[PDB]
């Protein structure tokens, strides 16, 4: 009965091998740009006023 | 013949070795070492959310950024003010053993669960003014870990019998069913997308599923231990697992391995709960070691400790807005902190 | 503070019900039940898919009881909800090392160095009626004595013993033979030892 | 040797050479090791713990006016501060030591409701710290007559800041002496014999720990009862020969008098001898230090 | 469902007492403050007084205060001493709880007749009568003395209507959110003091009279009451 979920396994790990990959570096660029554009709207890493913090 | 298969299955395993390792041009930490560090971050006790009387298991913020829900042992589940620390409701658990919290994006619904193998939906805004039980939904064999909504209307829960489901509260029956994983299924986190989600189990593996066709599209490996925490990057296309052996992990879906590693020298503790900033730039990180670390995404090294607890925190949350922070220990004290 | 007194009054009514639901409930006690599969932990429920939860009151002491047995997965992830147990009840079936495995495994975990393993023996007279006719090294082959009830079950006894480590816990072992209604005054009694040397504790003086 | 008028009482006092010949070095002596103890006790620093630390504190303030003690002792009965500073020096005074006897009858009650009686209710903090609040209150309320009184006053050659004078007169001061050893030696006793017998009888004394816990609260009374006996006693004794014979001499009263005062500083060594309580008590303290 | 139920009416002489009983089933009344409305028999609504949650505290108007008691078994009581010649008028009982984000004033009781034989904040309505027709738009403006907009930033301002033999029920509250059971034609607006409920494809079914609160101090005062007729 061992033969049901070796196929059953083998199956998932050739659909999964036909995933598309892209290169790293790339990935690795596009997150950098996401995390800088966004610096300015981050309160945490930039402290944030008390005027507008409403945690006074 | 299942000789055979096993031999396929090795082939396969290294065919995904040879691809993954064929992409990897590069490395994170020689990209982001030209970017400014962002220095030490300070942040002080902006509020103590006093009156829990058990050890805090979660804390899942409401989509308004105001409205923070913490269950305990006691059995009551208190949805707090955070900006005037007052308590809203006591939702009274029908068994005191509670290990999940989740709050609907509309903000009418919480859900609950624990030991009790039952996933329990409590609606907020009945016409009688008294919180009732909307659905309690049964099904999974083993401790439901953690559950979310991907709406009003269908929650995904992740439970201890190696299978996460997708529930529907309207019916109470499992719409569908996520089967695969080895171990415990002891964390879950559904994308800004919320067309998919991941669940790091307790096989050191997370993988990444598909809510609407059902099937494990990609999955990662790379953990030492046990994952007790996962959450989504804010682009969506990455996401950082928190495993049990003092270390946490970058992984990114297109790249299908993990990026950059988090250790340092002088920790021994395992992960507790790891949640992202709004920006993604920060991670902060609950830890089993007393303590509760914030590193930078990028450059991989410690940016400050938020050293502010009695015991282990085990539930960290970011507002969708990032204002605060929310940490909860096991001293019965919820802090937000900013 | 237009209307918002009205919310700081609804929020003090709520803080004192739960404070009121946390006096009443730190009266009772805690014990949480473990063991091997028919092992003994239904007769001694009957006597006094989920986790089972078993109340029962004695000399004004509210015991909870906790059967997490039918817990079908990891004990090591959910092991930390029970840490703050007053005691753990231990019941081991006489009339078969599978329990003796399962003791050490709980005895040495890093959430129970400090709480007592209260040990409960039941099936007292199967076992006795079995060492009649079968010696006692077909279950435990170092054994090396008289084939009589005395000095197996005391032999028994000092093997449970030796699997501890911690010198700040204590096994409280005692017999039972599966009809007796005693068993709820020793619990009362190992119970109010353990809770006497845990107020010892607290003054900075055991 | 002499006689003065106090008080509108024949009130008799003395000045003798040993004092200073024996009292400032088991001063000195006590007064560093109790600063040593309590300073990193306090920097270290529960209902018990918070009533500990209440103990810690007398304790440290007690030691603080003790060198006042020391530069009166030493100067041959001269006080040369004042009016005030010897006032508030025998208030403070007073105060520490009723503080520390009734906090240790305190310490003791609890662990008498936590051994015998571990059910009862009694067994909130707000609740321990305004009875630590009320205790010090009615401390100073019971010790206040001190600071109406007027010393130093001076006769011959010096000026006198004493409490504890040989005088016919009945005050209110000897009768709470004799009371704070009276009634707290009562309550100790029946409280450790009870914590004794119930821990006995309950067939837990075959640890080893348990012995030990039983030797540290015998050996508390012990030292208890061995630092203010004799005090107390001595009191008895100048009670009695000022009864059974008066004022009309105080040739004999001198060597008396020197054994009340090198007995009142056994009242000040126990107090330096509250480590014992403390460190020896539990492992957690070493394993601290 | 929620269903309140109250009596204790009728003639009375003047100089008398009686007792008015709101009768409240359905709900979870323990952890609600009842209030109490009047309604002149040719006029708007007026405020009676108000009890919280557990009796905490309790209100008057000006002209009600030591002549009235309210107290609360799921049962409300209001004690009545010494009515006056213009005490006569129809008394609501009126639910309301008080949390973030939460509904007050959101039902009302079904209202029992009754015969006989300066410094506070105040609201005026500059129209009575508007003439409209089914289809068309139709806005209803109330204008206040002192600026609500409080420091949260949360404006206490309600709006109300009252079918023609119906008793009044919650539209708008806080001036920019919609009541539960509310259609999305009605919509509020207005900042500060100016304020407009702005109502778009009218229905048949919306005739009656509007009236404005504010929620800022007690005593609450109500508007003059503004009435659409068809046509
Ligand atoms: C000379 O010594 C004193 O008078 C002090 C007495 C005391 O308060 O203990």
């Amino acid at each position: 009965a061992s033969i049901a979920q070796a196929r059953k396994l083998v199956e998932q790990l050739k659909m999964e091998a036909n995933i598309d990959r892209i290169k790293v570096s790339k990935a690795a660029a596009d997150l950098m740009a996401y995390c800088e554009a966004h610096a300015k709207e981050d309160p945490l890493l930039t402290p944030v006023p008390a005027s507008e913090n409403p945690f006074r | 013949e299942l000789d055979q298969l096993r031999q396929e299955a090795e082939q396969l395993k290294n065919q995904i070795r040879d691809a993954r390792k064929a992409c990897a041009d590069a490395t994170l930490s020689q990209i982001t070492n030209n970017i400014d560090p962002v220095g030490r971050i300070q942040m002080r006790t902006r509020r103590t959310l006093r009156g829990h009387l058990a050890k805090i298991y979660a804390m899942h913020w409401g989509t308004d950024s105001r409205l923070l829900v913490s269950a305990s042992q006691d059995g009551k589940l208190i949805i707090w003010d955070s900006y005037t620390t007052n308590k809203v409701h006591a939702i009274p658990l029908r068994s005191s053993w509670v290990m999940t919290c989740a709050y609907a994006p509309s903000g009418n619904y919480v859900a609950c669960g624990g030991l009790d193998n039952i996933c329990s939906i409590y609606n907020l805004k009945t016409r009688e003014g008294n919180v009732r039980v909307s659905r309690e939904l049964a099904g999974h064999t083993g401790y439901l870990s953690c559950c979310r909504f991907l709406d009003d209307n269908q929650i995904v829960t992740s439970s201890g019998d190696t299978t996460c489901a997708l529930w529907d509260i309207e019916t109470g029956q499992q719409t569908t069913t996520f089967t695969g994983h080895t171990g415990d299924v002891m964390s879950l986190s559904l994308a800004p997308d919320t067309r998919l989600f991941v669940s790091g189990a307790c096989d050191a593996s997370a993988k990444l599923w598909d809510v609407r066709e059902g099937m494990c599209r990609q999955t990662f490996t790379g953990h030492e231990s046990d994952i007790n925490a996962i959450c989504f990057f804010p682009n969506g296309n990455a996401f950082a697992t928190g495993s049990d052996d003092a270390t946490c992990r970058l992984f990114d879906l297109r790249a299908d391995q993990e990026l950059m590693t988090y250790s340092h020298d002088n920790i021994i503790c395992g992960i507790t709960s790891v949640s992202f900033s709004k920006s993604g730039r920060l991670l902060l990180a609950g830890y089993d070691d007393f303590n509760c670390n914030v590193w930078d995404a990028l450059k991989a090294d410690r940016a400050g400790v938020l050293a502010g607890h009695d015991n282990r925190v085990s539930c960290l949350g970011v507002t969708d807005d990032g204002m605060a922070v929310a940490t909860g220990s096991w001293d019965s004290f919820l802090k937000i902190w900013n | 503070s237009a209307e918002e007194r009205a919310a700081l009054e609804r929020s003090k009514a709520i803080e004192k019900n739960l404070k009121e639901d946390g006096i009443s409930a730190a009266k009772d006690v805690k014990l949480l039940l473990l063991g091997a599969d028919n092992s003994g932990k239904s007769t001694i429920v009957k006597q006094m898919t989920g986790i089972v939860e078993t109340h029962f009151t004695f000399k004004n002491l509210h015991f909870r009881l906790f059967d997490v047995g039918g817990q079908r997965s990891e004990r090591k992830k959910w092991i930390h909800c029970f840490e703050d147990v007053t005691a753990i009840i231990f019941c081991v079936d006489l009339s078969d090392h599978e329990s003796l495995m399962l003791f050490d495994s709980i005895c040495n975990n890093k959430f129970f160095i400090d709480t007592s393993i209260i040990l409960f023996l039941n099936k007292k007279d199967l076992f006795g009626e079995k060492i009649k006719k079968s010696p006692l090294t077909i279950c435990f082959p170092e054994y090396t004595g008289p084939n009589t009830y005395e000095d197996a079950a005391a032999y028994i006894q000092a093997q449970f013993e030796s699997k501890n480590r911690s010198p700040n816990k204590e096994i409280y072992c005692h017999m039972t033979c599966a009809t007796d209604t005693n068993n709820a005054q020793v619990i009362f009694d190992a119970v109010t030892d353990i809770i006497i040397a845990n107020n010892l504790r607290g003054c900075g003086l055991y | 040797d002499h006689f003065l008028e106090i008080d509108k009482k024949n009130c008799c006092v003395f000045r003798d050479d040993f004092i200073v010949k024996v009292l400032p070095p088991v001063l000195g002596l006590e007064f560093i090791f109790g600063l040593l103890g309590n300073g990193l006790a306090l920097w270290i620093f529960k209902s018990s713990r918070i009533f500990l630390f209440n103990l810690a504190v007398a304790d440290f303030l007690l030691i603080i006016c003790l060198p006042f003690l020391m530069d009166n002792y030493v100067r041959r009965w001269d006080w040369k501060f004042g009016d005030i500073p010897c006032r508030l020096m025998l208030f403070m005074l007073a105060m520490n030591r009723q503080g520390s006897i009734i906090f240790l009858t305190v310490v003791a009650v609890d662990r008498y409701f936590r051994v015998v009686h571990p059910h009862h209710a009694l067994n909130s903090n707000r609740t321990a710290a305004i009875i630590s609040c009320l205790l010090w209150g009615i401390t100073i309320g019971l010790t206040v007559h001190l600071l109406k009184k007027k010393m130093p006053i001076q006769n011959g050659g010096a000026n006198l800041c004493s409490s504890f004078s040989i005088c016919h007169t009945f005050q209110w001061h000897e009768a709470m002496f004799l009371l704070e050893f009276f009634l707290p030696l009562g309550i100790i006793l029946f409280c450790s014999a009870r914590i004794i017998w119930s821990l006995r009888q309950r067939q837990m004394d075959r640890h080893a720990k348990i012995k030990r816990a039983i030797t540290f609260i015998m050996v508390v009374a012990i030292v208890f009862v061995i630092c203010f006996l004799p005090s107390v006693v001595v009191r008895i004794r100048i009670f009695w020969l000022l009864h059974t014979s008066g004022t009309q001499n105080c040739e004999v009263y001198r060597s008396v008098d020197l054994a009340f005062f090198i007995t009142l500083s056994f009242t000040y060594m126990n107090s330096m001898l509250d480590p014992v309580v403390y460190y020896f008590s539990s492992p957690s303290f070493p394993n601290f230090f | 469902d929620v269903q309140l139920v109250e009596s204790g009416g009728g003639l009375v002489q003047p100089g008398g007492s009686r007792k008015l009983s709101c009768s409240a089933s359905g709900f979870a009344f323990s952890s609600f403050g009842m209030h109490w409305v009047r309604q002149a028999p040719e006029k708007g609504l007026e405020w009676v007084a108000y009890i919280s949650s557990g009796s905490g505290t309790i209100y008057y108007a000006d002209t009600v205060k030591g002549r009235f008691t309210i107290s609360r078994k799921n049962t409300l009581f209001l004690q009545m001493t010494s009515l006056r010649s213009e005490d006569t008028a129809m008394y609501y009982c009126v639910r309301s709880i008080y949390y973030y984000g939460s509904s007050p004033f959101d039902f009302w009781g079904q209202g029992t007749t009754l015969t006989v034989s300066g410094s506070d904040i105040v609201m005026t309505q500059a129209t009575s009568s508007v003439p409209v027709t089914p289809g068309e738009s139709v806005s209803i403006s109330c204008r206040s003395s002192k600026s609500l907009l409080h420091s949260n930033g949360n404006t206490y301002l309600y709006w109300f209507l009252q079918r023609p033999g119906q008793s009044p029920q919650l539209l708008i509250y806080r001036m920019s959110n919609l009541a539960s059971g509310v259609p999305d034609r009605f919509s509020g607006s207005g900042s500060g003091t100016a304020f407009t409920l702005t109502i778009s494809r009218l229905e048949a079914e919306d005739v009656g009279v509007y009236y404005c609160m504010q929620h800022l101090e007690y005593p609450l005062t109500f508007g003059a009451g503004t009435k659409l007729e068809l046509k």
